[PDB]
């Protein structure tokens, strides 16, 4: 369910790990 | 109705007048002036050329009421000699041009804008007078556009088409319609916060070219705090669009990288903007004299957001001067958002006198990047691979240095360009309306050419230069009633005239007699691979005494030429 | 011998004003009232019954693009977009003052993404208002001086 909601986010869409 | 006064006076035949250009031959007009009523005023010129060998019928019509004033412009020439042996294929050689510009405020509400060309053949403005197009335009704009503005809100309704005249390639994207809307709080506790919504339908002109529907939402809230000699403001913003893409086939099948139909693009913004002011008095130049230091600092991030799967209708590289340094987008429009993590540092020097009035201001800055700004579709072409550091510089200067005198200066430097981005520089002596001399310089690299903008404009010859021309602009009267006006704009790079002008005129209690010439770039041949010149000696009467207007004619005739003077104090 | 700013960007007899207009929802007025907000300026409406308080009265904008270089074909290079706004300062009983402010800004002409050029054009305008009304604000204190010496 975070394919939408991720985006707001403030990590960089290549981040994560 | 012999020779009325073509401003308000009973309708009649004005002053015919005549001009010998290299492009029409022997050109007359013979226009007829008709007051229809009160605010609404037509004219109607016969304009015989004869290269060409017909009449050309141009009607004029100004109208003033309570939407705004406005003016139509209707040139129509049936056939055309020369138009038709360039393109014998065709089944007419009539050429045409409509204009209408409107605008007004009704109300104080109600804002109608209209700003509209439309031509018969790319070349028209090539062939003919420059009265409300120019041979320097590259398309000619069709603007609508109805907006509702109240202290704390406003919403507008525009649609915006465009002609392309270079035949590289016509295809241009046009937003049929745009609504635009803007609310407003400005006591949310501490805070101010704002809301901005778009709503686009974006169309080409050609048939198997992405269409498109995007809508746009950003709430802003930002927090200000400001002392006698300091002020910080912070902003947060999100940043929310929707596309809806369709006509893909096309697109898709040519690249390897595919456009969504569906697209979904949210991100945040965060924003922090610094300003002190220091004072000195600087008596060693003279008693009296203040000198301000001015730091500013800004930080900004946003998110990186791939954004390959979008197509680029409306977004655009924007210049980086100083003021420019401190804008938090990189591309106009919505389609690109550049990701950032950046810091802009700038310092202001201003020097006033003793009656706190303002002669003189420097501005330096520079942006530093702490990660590589991109969009996830990165194509400009840079000179190296430079993405961290100190990559942008700015740099700015006025000088009023006595009442008759002033300087300006402004300077873009890229570190990935390797070279000066622009430049631009004028000195400038004007005792009055008459008296003037002004120099002016505009310098751009072909690095920053080949960067931003399209390839072929990097290979052809008369783009890839880049621009260094150096302009001379002066007028001078003589005896009261003569005026002489002069003006030279040549380019160093190929050591080649680019324009020039000369004026006279003759100014006396019930007329006014001018005679002008000009020499012109006019156009590229392609054949030959040089430039095409055109030269144009025209006179005109024009009669005095109905009014005030007790002028010399000084700045009409300096702004008769493709590159007009404008005045730098 | 540098020092902090002691004195308010607005003179103290300006911390109340009247901001008066033509065009009260146009884009000027608006960053001109921003502007005088920002620096703790208190605007009072047109018809308001309190005296001995300075007007602010918005003249006429002129906005002009002009071509300021061209490449070897003739065709525009750089646009030059100029700002000029005009306004009035009355101070009760004493006089008028007029000031103006200028802008220049330039950008760069593409005929391939003509749309992107016009939005780009539209945010140099929002811009360079806001500049406008800095300047205006620069040139309160000069006022001040000149109702000194009068
Ligand atoms: C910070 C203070 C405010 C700004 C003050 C400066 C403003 C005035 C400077 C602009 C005028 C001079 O502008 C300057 O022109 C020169 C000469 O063409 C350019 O210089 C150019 O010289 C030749 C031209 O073929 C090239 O080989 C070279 O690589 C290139 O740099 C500069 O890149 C430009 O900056
Ligand atoms: C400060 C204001 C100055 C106003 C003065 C300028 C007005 C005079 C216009 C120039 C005179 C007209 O002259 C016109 O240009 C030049 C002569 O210079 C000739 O053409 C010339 O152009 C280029 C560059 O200018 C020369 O390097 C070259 O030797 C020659 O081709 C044209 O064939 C002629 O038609």
């Amino acid at each position: 369910a975070c394919d939408p909601w991720w985006q707001f986010n403030w990590c960089d869409q290549d981040h994560c790990a | 109705l012999q020779l009325p006064v073509g401003d308000k006076r009973r309708s009649g035949f004005l002053i015919p007048n005549a001009k010998y250009t290299t492009t029409n031959y022997f050109e007359f007009y013979l226009p007829y002036y008709w007051n229809i009523a009160p605010n609404m005023d037509a004219t109607i010129t016969p304009h015989y050329m004869h290269r060409r060998g017909n009449i050309m019928w141009e009607n004029e019509f100004r109208y003033l009421s309570q939407a705004g004033a406005g003016l139509m412009e209707l040139d129509y020439l049936p056939s055309d000699k020369v138009y038709e042996d360039e393109h014998p294929n065709d089944d007419s050689s009539r050429r045409w041009l409509f204009y209408w510009n409107h605008s007004g405020v009704m109300d104080q509400v109600w804002r109608f804008n209209v700003d509209y060309t439309k031509v018969s053949d790319p070349s028209y403005f090539n062939d003919f007078d420059n009265k409300y197009g120019s041979s320097t335009d590259g398309y000619a704009t069709q603007k609508f556009s109805v907006g509702y503005a109240v202290q704390n809100f406003n919403a507008t309704v525009s649609t915006k088409q465009f002609q392309v005249f270079s035949e590289q390639n016509t295809s241009s994207y046009s937003a049929e319609p745009q609504l635009d809307v803007n609310y407003y709080q400005n006591d949310v506790g501490p805070f101010d916060t704002r809301i901005y919504g778009q709503a686009v339908h974006f169309v080409n002109t050609r048939d198997d070219m992405p269409e498109a529907t995007r809508v746009h939402l950003e709430p802003t809230i930002n927090l200000p705090l400001s002392n006698n000699w300091g002020s910080i403001n912070t902003e947060a913003k999100f940043l929310a669009t929707h596309y809806q893409q369709t006509n893909l086939d096309w697109y898709n099948s040519r690249n390897t990288t595919k456009l969504d139909e569906s697209v979904n693009r949210v991100m945040p913004q965060f924003k922090v903007d610094g300003k002190m002011v220091f004072e000195r008095d600087m008596e060693m130049l003279a008693p009296g004299y203040t000198q301000t230091l001015e730091p500013r600092a800004q930080y900004l991030y946003v998110p990186y957001r791939d954004q390959s799967d979008i197509y680029n209708y409306d977004s655009s590289l924007l210049q980086s001067d100083y003021s420019g340094l401190f804008r938090d987008r990189t591309y106009g429009g919505l389609d690109r958002i550049a990701s950032a993590n950046q810091v802009t540092t700038g310092v202001t020097s201003r020097i006033y006198d003793d009656a706190a009035v303002e002669r003189f201001n420097i501005s330096v800055g520079q942006i530093y990047y702490f990660t590589e700004s991109r969009t996830g579709d990165d194509n400009i072409t840079w000179e190296n691979d430079d993405k961290t550091g100190s990559l942008v510089w700015a740099g700015d200067t006025y000088w009023r240095i006595s009442e008759r005198w002033g300087l300006r200066g402004g300077i873009q430097y890229d570190t990935r360009l390797d070279n000066v981005a622009t430049s631009n520089s004028s000195i400038e002596y004007r005792r009055d309306e008459d008296r003037l001399v002004q120099l002016n310089y505009h310098y751009a690299s072909p690095e920053y050419i080949q960067a931003t903008l399209p390839k072929y404009y990097s290979t052809a010859e008369q783009y890839k230069n880049g621009i260094s021309q150096v302009g001379a602009v002066a007028s001078r009267p003589i005896a009261d009633r003569w005026s002489i006006v002069g003006a030279y704009y040549y380019d160093t790079n190929a050591n080649k005239q680019a324009d020039s002008m000369l004026g006279v005129q003759y100014s006396s209690c019930c007329y006014a007699i001018r005679v002008g010439y000009e020499r012109k770039l006019n156009g590229w041949d392609n054949d030959k691979q040089h430039a095409v010149y055109d030269n144009a000696i025209g006179f005109n009467i024009e009669l005095r005494g109905l009014s005030s207007n007790y002028g010399l004619g000084t700045q009409e005739m300096l702004r008769s030429n493709i590159l007009p003077y404008q005045n730098t104090l | 011998g540098w020092h902090l700013r002691d004195t308010t960007q607005v003179p103290s007899t300006m911390k109340v004003m009247i901001l008066d207009s033509g065009d009260p929802n146009g884009p000027l007025s608006r960053a001109v009232r921003n502007q005088l907000r920002l620096n703790g300026v208190e605007l009072l409406d047109k018809e308001t019954t309190r005296k001995d308080v300075p007007s602010l009265r918005l003249g006429k904008v002129s906005i002009a693009k002009d071509t300021a270089s061209v490449f070897r074909n003739g065709q525009t290079a750089e646009y030059q977009m100029i700002m000029t706004v005009n306004a009035t300062v009355l101070i009760p009983g004493r006089d008028i003052y007029p000031i103006s402010a200028k802008v220049f800004r330039s950008f760069f002409d593409n005929p391939q993404m003509a749309l992107a050029k016009d939005n780009e054009q539209d945010m140099i305008v929002k811009e360079m208002y806001d500049r406008a009304a800095e300047q205006l604000i620069r040139k309160l204190p000069s006022i001040r001086a000149a109702d000194i010496r009068s």
